[PDB]
RNA sequence: GGUUGCGGCCAUAUCUACCAGAAAGCACCGUUUCCCGUCCGAUCAACUGUAGUUAAGCUGGUAAGAGCCUGACCGAGUAGUGUAGUGGGUGACCAUACGCGAAACUCAGGUGCUGCAAUCU
RNA sequence: GAGAACAGAAAUCUCCAGUAGAACAAAAGGGUAAAAGCCCCCUUGAUUUUGAUUUUCAGUGUGAAUACAAACCAUGAAAGU
RNA sequence: AAGCUCGUAUCAGUUUUAUGAGGUAAAGCGAAUGAUUAGAGGUUCCGGGGUCGACCUUGACCUAUUCUCAAACUUUAAAUAUGUAAGAAGUCCUUGUUACUUAAUUGAACGUGGACAUUUGAAUGAAGAGCUUUUAGUGGGCCAUUUUUGGUAAGC
């Protein structure tokens, strides 16, 4: 079936996920939101860029894997395997109703009807917010003709108007790439898994020296 | 089926508050109910018995009667067009002691103490409070203050 | 350094876990009685395994709680029977330890063959002075973190006193 | 212990009444003593609050405010030695004095003394003291037991059965002194009557002075350099009745040096707090030592 | 004289406690061979 | 057939015409629902100082 | 000022670690005839204050400590929201007008206050 | 979590941790930690009388409930309930 | 509709000030709960098998991080809406009654006699305030903006 994504584009109801009053509903057709590296060092990838929504809707998650695989399939093929680390940064939590009037031959009913017209669960979608990010991708600063492409190829996938945007910030993280080195001389990066972790003044002293010997070199 | 019984919709209404629950401390137990006192209606949920049906939740009469555990307070709640007059037999754990009048109290006398001061003198009175002004005419220095002339900020992206 | 805190032995229980009712587990509680003087008290089943053939609220097992003079010569009686070596563990991490040994005949105990066959376990809890500060009514508190018999602590008064061994490494 | 407990654990924990936590007060039973009629309106309501330290006993008379409790007046065991105990001072016959000096202090100080005399000769026998005819009624008193754990013959009744004695009126039923009998179901005031005026501890130096000569040495050590004997003990409790009703009033310490001078010592010995500009010298000379990858 | 020592447990279930099934066993053990 | 099921909708109108009134309060309101034994001695103590004046006056 | 009996508010009072504690008090502790309670004088009971002790309970301090309390044109006049137009937009949405206005964040500071009674270099 | 003859994943015994993460017939929600939970002891307030009050409401009935009065009882050292 | 008692007594689909109550919007998830993507660290020296006459995978737990959510989640928490007070029926002083109440001339009510008005104790308005009896029709409703449920939607 699938009865077109112009019936559920809009937000028409209170968010109605999947939980122990609501059960036996479908699983997302998209199950993968990080691929590419995704355990490549922060340091790496400085380049980002967003695929952002400009309306307020639903996306579904079959829209938001076809959009998933198109931008991998055309990024790795391009520059690539490992030239990016592509995030999905939506989760479709909204679960769908459908009534389905059609039952089994050989006739439909007269005239209840819309009675009892609540719904099974028919479908995923994840409900967006303007100017919520929908996919990031970070790289290397010399693959952007290859990334910014490789998102604006996948917003075909998308119902509604999105902008593919070039983030000031380094990698998938915050501070934007002068503050991010500048703490980088001062060492209060600790590479993480796939990211970092920041040094605090808020803690105990002696974890603190453990943690980044090379912050006090000294101070 | 319909559902109305007598504390349904109650759920987040006769919750304790976060980390505030088990027994009431003694200052309840330890205030002092005539009549006329003007109390506020609070329902406590450790408490089960007297407490009052959660309309009155948030209303303010004046107590009535006073016995063994409790003070029947009578309420004013409108039923169609008119206030009938409800009085509720209410226990101690479920009733405050308001501050509406107390402050009242605070300001007759002090009404009155200011009235020995005309009586001493013979200056205007002036008891009856006066709402908000209009301000007045006043000189701002430009010394060591000297306005800082802002523009509109252009538009650019943060993420 | 170390005025009040020397140690004690704050109670043993003898544990006797038969696994049935009636006569095994009526008379395994005959034994404690000829043990330690000091009538036993029995365990109730706490849930119902159709493995063991028992359900649950079936009277099983027994023991009885020893302390002071009674007890240290009832635990001395056992340490020669497992002949003062003892393993790493054993020694529980929170400063207690005991042990356990079958037949019971080999410390004291005449046979009684109108009595039957029993083994039994030998834990016995450690503790020192200030212990009812936890154990009280009123006021009560936590003995501090020096105080709290250790593993190490009670392991090297056990070695040294009863002149007894660590095994299995 | 590496049990260490989670921020989330340590962030959301409910914290008892301090009272809870040091363990001093059951509140549960306190609303039960403290809270009044309401219908009796300001008239407060009192608690005898009667609390055994290892070497004291205290006996105070209560009632409540919500600024904080209020004490009429209060007594000690380590008062009685003014009226003739140097030894045996935490014990039934001490609880008995402490109580019945409270039952003639307290009563003293309500203008209550001279009428509402007492049970004057002490049989042991239950009774208590009722209304005069035509007169002011009992100055009402009730049994505070703390956390006290209630056994038939225990300390606390004593102070209970002194301060009913003494004129107060502290309700209670016989069976939880001495000479109750679990199936007799009566009492008999002989077995009280003897511990009222310590017919216990004598009793035990007698058997105890048979028995160990090297157990009478020290036990009672403080009886031997005092010249004090067995049965003289029915007479110490005895005498200390007349000599407590005779002068109830209290004179407490006359507590060499002041208040202002003790303080000036009496905590050098407690830490000062410092200030920010201190713990950030600290911490920033504390980087230094642990500094260098160490 | 039977003297039983009660339970301060508030479980009335008769349900063996999910620690223990088949699984969770080991294929180890001292079986004996004689 | 089907046809309405409930609703508010012109009532606060129809309530405010004649409307909403007010408690219509006095002094020396009525004793309903005081304790009983208050309002007993109450009648004593009541009967009594009506002596006290039945006397003063003479 | 310490200390204790009864407290009010009930984390600025809780947790974790580590030190320090004179005086007095508290305890820890000795005792098992008597009332008394237990499988067990461990808890409960009673005797003694005598045989011993700050090791602990307890009270303090220390921690770029956890948590908690506090402040601010910190973020934010942001989110939301009351009123308004024959405002914009195919719509989804959005702007402006007259008002009300957060929580997260961040920087900063603080870590029980105190009643009645008694007592102590 | 760390510890004890057979005893194993699962028997019984111990210590430490444990803000409730358990239990309170049942639906669900609320409430409770020296308790409202577990356990033991004693009882029949699941009684008499007859009015008032809250919810629903027409301010009728009914069901359920709250605070009293007048008795007579239970329980506890008691205040109390 | 008929009036009746009175003549500014009392009010009020409004604000101001004082004082309550609420758990929606928003917000939160390196806070509880429930869900949810990704790596990194650390014990099992394994729950189980191998490589070897103890090293690597698999999982299970654990530690600090990371992406995204909730009508029937939640620490936090609006706007709008909401109970109360702003007096002569007031604030006090004294001391008569009672069978209630207290250790009690303690209280509790209810009185006796007495102190104080002039902004008499916020703004604004009042076409007058209160009261009673009787009786018609009606008891299919629909529409707009906004909040909102079911439904792909509807002039549903
Ligand atoms: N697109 C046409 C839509 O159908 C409407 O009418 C529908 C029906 O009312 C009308 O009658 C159809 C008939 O044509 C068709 N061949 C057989 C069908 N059983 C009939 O419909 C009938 O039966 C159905 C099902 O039991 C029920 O809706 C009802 O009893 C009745 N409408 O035909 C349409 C469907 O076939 C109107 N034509 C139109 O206003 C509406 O937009
Ligand atoms: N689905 C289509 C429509 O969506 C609308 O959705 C609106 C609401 O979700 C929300 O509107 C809120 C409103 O709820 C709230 N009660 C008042 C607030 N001022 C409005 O705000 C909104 O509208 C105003 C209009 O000028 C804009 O200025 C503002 O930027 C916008 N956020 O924002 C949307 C309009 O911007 C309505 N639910 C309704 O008309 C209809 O369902
Ligand atoms: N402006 C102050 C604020 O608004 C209010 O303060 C005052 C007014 O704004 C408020 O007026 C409300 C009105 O909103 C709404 N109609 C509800 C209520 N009936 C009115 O209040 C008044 O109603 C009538 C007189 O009109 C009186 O019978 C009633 O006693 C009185 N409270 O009455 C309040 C007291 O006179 C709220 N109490 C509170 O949010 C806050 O004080
Ligand atoms: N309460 C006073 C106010 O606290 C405010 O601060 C609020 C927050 O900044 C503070 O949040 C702290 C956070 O700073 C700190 N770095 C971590 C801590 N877990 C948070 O705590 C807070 O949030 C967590 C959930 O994240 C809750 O579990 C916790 O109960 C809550 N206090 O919680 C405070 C409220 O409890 C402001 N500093 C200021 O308005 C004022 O000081
Ligand atoms: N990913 C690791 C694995 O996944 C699960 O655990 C994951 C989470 O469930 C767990 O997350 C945190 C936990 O770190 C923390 N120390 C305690 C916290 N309650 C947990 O919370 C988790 O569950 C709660 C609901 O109970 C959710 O609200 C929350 O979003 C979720 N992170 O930590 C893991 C990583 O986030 C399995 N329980 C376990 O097999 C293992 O930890
Ligand atoms: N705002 C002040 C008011 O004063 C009022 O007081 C009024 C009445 O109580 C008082 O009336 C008295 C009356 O009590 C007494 N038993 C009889 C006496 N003749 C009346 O006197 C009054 O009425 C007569 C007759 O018309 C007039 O001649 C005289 O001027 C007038 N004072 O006269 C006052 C009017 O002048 C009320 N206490 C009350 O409404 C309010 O407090
Ligand atoms: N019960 C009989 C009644 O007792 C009344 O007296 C009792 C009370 O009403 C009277 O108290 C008076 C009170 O009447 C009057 N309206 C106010 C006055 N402040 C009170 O006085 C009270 O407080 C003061 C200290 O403030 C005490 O010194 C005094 O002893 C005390 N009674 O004191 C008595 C006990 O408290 C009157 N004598 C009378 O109405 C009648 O005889
Ligand atoms: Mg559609
Ligand atoms: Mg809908
Ligand atoms: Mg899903
Ligand atoms: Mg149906
Ligand atoms: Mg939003
Ligand atoms: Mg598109
Ligand atoms: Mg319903
Ligand atoms: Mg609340
Ligand atoms: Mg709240
Ligand atoms: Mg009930
Ligand atoms: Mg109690
Ligand atoms: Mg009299
Ligand atoms: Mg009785
Ligand atoms: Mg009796
Ligand atoms: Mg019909
Ligand atoms: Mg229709
Ligand atoms: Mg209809
Ligand atoms: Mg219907
Ligand atoms: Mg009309
Ligand atoms: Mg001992
Ligand atoms: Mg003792
Ligand atoms: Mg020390
Ligand atoms: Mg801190
Ligand atoms: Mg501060
Ligand atoms: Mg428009
Ligand atoms: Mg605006
Ligand atoms: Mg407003
Ligand atoms: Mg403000
Ligand atoms: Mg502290
Ligand atoms: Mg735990
Ligand atoms: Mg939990
Ligand atoms: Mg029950
Ligand atoms: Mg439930
Ligand atoms: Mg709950
Ligand atoms: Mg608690
Ligand atoms: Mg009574
Ligand atoms: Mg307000
Ligand atoms: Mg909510
Ligand atoms: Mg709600
Ligand atoms: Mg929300
Ligand atoms: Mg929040
Ligand atoms: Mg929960
Ligand atoms: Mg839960
Ligand atoms: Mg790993
Ligand atoms: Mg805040
Ligand atoms: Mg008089
Ligand atoms: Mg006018
Ligand atoms: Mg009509
Ligand atoms: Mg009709
Ligand atoms: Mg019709
Ligand atoms: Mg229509
Ligand atoms: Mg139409
Ligand atoms: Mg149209």
């Amino acid at each position: 079936a699938r009865r077109p994504a112009r019936c559920y584009r809009y937000q028409k109801n209170k968010p109605y996920p999947k939980s122990r009053y609501n059960r036996a509903v479908p699983d997302s057709k998209i199950r993968i939101y990080d691929l590419g590296k995704k355990k490549a060092t922060v340091d790496e990838f400085p380049l980002c860029v967003h695929l952002v929504s400009n309306e307020l809707e639903q996306l579904s998650s079959e829209a938001l894997e076809a959009a998933r695989i198109c931008a991998n399939k055309y990024m790795t093929t391009v520059s690539g395997r490992d030239a990016f680390h592509l995030r999905v940064r939506v989760h479709p939590f909204h679960v769908l109703r459908i009534n389905k009037m059609l039952s089994c031959a050989g006739a439909d009913r007269l005239q209840q009807g819309m009675r009892g017209a609540w719904g099974k669960p028919h479908g995923l979608a994840a409900r967006v917010d303007i100017g919520q990010i929908i996919f990031s991708v970070r790289t290397k600063d010399s693959n952007k003709d290859v990334v910014v492409e490789g998102l604006r190829r996948a917003r075909y996938k998308f119902p509604g108007q999105q902008k593919i945007i070039l983030s000031k910030k380094w990698g998938f993280t915050n501070l934007d790439r002068p503050e991010y080195l500048k703490k980088r001389e001062a060492g209060e990066v600790k590479d993480d898994g796939a990211f970092v972790k920041f040094l605090s003044k808020k803690g105990s002293l002696e974890n603190n020296i453990r943690e980044f010997p090379e912050y006090f070199a000294a101070q | 089926g319909k559902s109305h019984g007598y504390r349904s919709r109650t759920r987040y209404m006769f919750q304790r508050d976060f980390r505030k629950h088990g027994a009431v401390h003694l200052s309840t137990y330890l205030k002092v109910y005539k009549v006329g006192d003007i109390v506020d209606i609070k329902a406590n949920g450790s408490i089960q018995k007297g407490m009052p049906h959660k309309f009155y939740q948030g209303k303010t009469g004046v107590v009535y009667n006073v016995t063994k555990s409790s003070v029947g307070v009578i309420i004013n709640k409108m039923v169609g067009n008119r206030y009938l007059e409800k009085r509720l037999n209410l226990r101690v754990e479920h009733i405050k002691h308001s501050k509406c009048r107390q402050e009242f109290l605070e300001r007759v006398k002090a009404n009155a103490a200011k009235r020995a001061e005309a009586k001493a003198q013979g200056v205007a009175v002036q008891l009856k409070r006066q709402p908000a002004q209009p301000r007045e005419s006043r000189i701002v220095s430009t010394e060591g203050n000297v306005p800082q002339t802002l523009a509109p900020v252009p538009y650019e992206t943060f993420i | 350094q170390n005025p009040m805190r020397d140690l004690k032995i704050e109670k043993l229980v003898l544990n006797i876990s038969v696994g049935e009712s009636g006569d095994r587990l009526t008379r395994a509680s005959k034994v404690l009685e000829q043990l330690s003087g000091q009538t036993p008290v029995q365990s109730k089943a706490r849930y119902t395994v159709r493995t063991f053939g028992i359900r649950r609220n079936e009277k099983i097992a027994v023991h009885v709680t020893v302390r002071g003079p009674k007890a240290e010569e009832i635990l001395e009686r056992g340490l020669k029977v497992k002949e003062y070596q003892l393993r790493d563990r054993n020694f529980s991490a929170t400063g207690n330890f005991g042990f356990g040994i079958d037949e019971h005949i080999d410390l004291g105990i005449k046979y009684d063959p109108s009595i039957g066959i029993f083994g039994m376990d030998f834990y016995v809890v450690m503790n020192r002075p200030g212990a009812r500060v936890t154990r009280r009514k009123r006021c009560k508190g936590t003995v501090g973190n020096s105080h709290k018999t250790t593993k190490e602590d009670t392991v090297s008064w056990f070695k040294q006193k009863y002149d007894a061994d660590v095994l299995d490494k | 212990q590496k049990d260490a407990k989670s921020s989330a654990y340590s962030s959301r924990f409910q914290t008892p009444f301090r009272r809870r936590r040091e363990g001093k007060t059951d509140y549960y039973q306190r609303k039960r003593l403290v809270t009044q009629h309401k219908a009796k309106y300001n008239t407060p309501k009192y608690r005898l609050v009667v609390r055994f330290t290892n070497k004291d006993i205290i006996c105070q008379i209560i009632s409540s405010t919500i600024t904080g409790d209020v004490v009429l007046a209060a007594a000690y065991s380590h008062e009685l030695p003014r009226y003739g105990i140097t030894h045996g001072l935490t014990n039934w016959a001490a609880a008995y004095a402490t109580g019945l000096l409270i039952a003639r202090r307290t009563l003293q100080k309500l203008g209550l003394d001279e009428t509402y005399k007492g049970v004057e000769e002490v049989e042991g026998e239950y009774e208590l003291t009722e209304a005069v005819e035509d007169g002011p009624r009992p100055f009402k008193v009730f049994l505070d037991i703390g956390l006290q754990r209630t056994t038939t013959g225990a300390r606390v009744f004593g102070a209970l059965k002194g301060a009913s004695d003494g004129g107060l009126y502290v309700p209670h039923s016989e069976n939880r002194f001495p000479g109750w009998d679990f199936e007799t179901e009566e009492i008999d005031p002989e077995l009280l009557r003897s511990y009222i005026f310590g017919g216990h501890v004598s009793q035990y130096m007698e058997e105890l002075a048979d028995d160990d000569e090297e157990r009478f040495s020290e036990l009672f050590k403080g009886y031997l350099a005092d010249d004090i004997d067995a049965d003289s003990l029915e007479d110490i409790y005895t005498s200390a009745h007349e000599a407590i009703r005779a002068d109830p009033a209290f004179k407490p310490t006359e507590k060499k040096f002041t208040k202002e001078q003790y303080a000036a010592e009496s905590k050098k010995y407690r830490q000062t707090k410092l200030s920010k500009e201190e713990r950030a010298a600290r911490v920033a000379a504390k980087i230094a030592a642990l500094a260098g990858q160490q | 004289k039977e003297i039983v020592k009660s339970n301060t447990s508030s479980k009335k279930a008769d349900v063996p406690p999910p620690s223990a099934d088949p699984s969770k066993a080991r294929k180890n053990r001292p079986r004996p061979s004689g | 057939a089907k046809s309405k099921n409930h609703t508010a909708h012109n009532q606060t109108r129809k309530a405010h015409r004649n409307g909403i009134k007010k408690p219509k309060t006095y002094k020396y309101p009525s004793l309903k629902g005081v304790d009983p034994k208050f309002r007993r001695n109450h009648k004593h103590a009541l009967h009594g100082t009506a002596k006290a004046l039945a006397a003063a006056k003479k």
